[PDB]
């Protein structure tokens, strides 16, 4: 309040000081199920070439 | 349908190397294996060697062992067997077989229950 008001003496009253604020704590991604499955027994995972 | 075109011999004096050419239709190429079976006229069925999925070829015969060399076409669906010596033991009717069961048919390609 004595650097809102610029000023070293502060009468009785109320004075709107500053802006409350809550922060975010983690971030979240989603997205649905794969259904890009991808058959690597025939591209990697392949025993005899 | 289903009518697999094999070729390549013929007046073939022994000593000599080809190439005996199978192609094949109604499935897919590169996702099938496509076997060499030997069966010379008067003579039962011998199988020769295969080529997968992932071109999974595994081995050549009794005697002829080595002498061929397996490869594939995948695009135009043809299958390429190297004839190196064909004598009575190396010559007969080169069928084409396909297997009837799927991917990883276990580890092993598929190559048992060609009925085609």
């Amino acid at each position: 309040t004595k650097c809102t008001l610029k000023s070293f003496t502060v009468e009785k009253g109320i004075y709107q000081t500053s802006n409350f604020r809550v922060q975010p704590t983690e971030s979240i991604v989603r997205f649905p199920n794969i259904t890009n499955l991808c058959p690597f027994g025939e591209v990697f995972n392949a025993t005899r070439f | 349908q289903v009518q697999l075109l094999e070729s390549g011999g013929g007046l073939v004096q022994p000593g000599r190397s080809l190439r005996l050419s199978c192609a094949a239709s109604g499935f897919t190429f590169d996702d099938y294996a496509m076997h060499w079976v030997r069966q010379a006229p008067g003579k039962g069925l011998e199988w020769v060697s295969g080529v997968s999925w992932n071109s999974g070829t595994i081995g050549y015969a009794d005697s002829v062992k080595g002498r061929f060399t397996i490869s594939r076409d995948n695009a135009k669906n043809s299958l390429y067997l190297h004839m190196r010596s064909l004598r009575a033991e190396d010559t007969a009717l080169y069928y084409c077989a396909k297997a009837v069961e799927m991917v990883r048919g276990l580890g092993a390609d598929p190559e048992y229950g060609m009925d085609v």
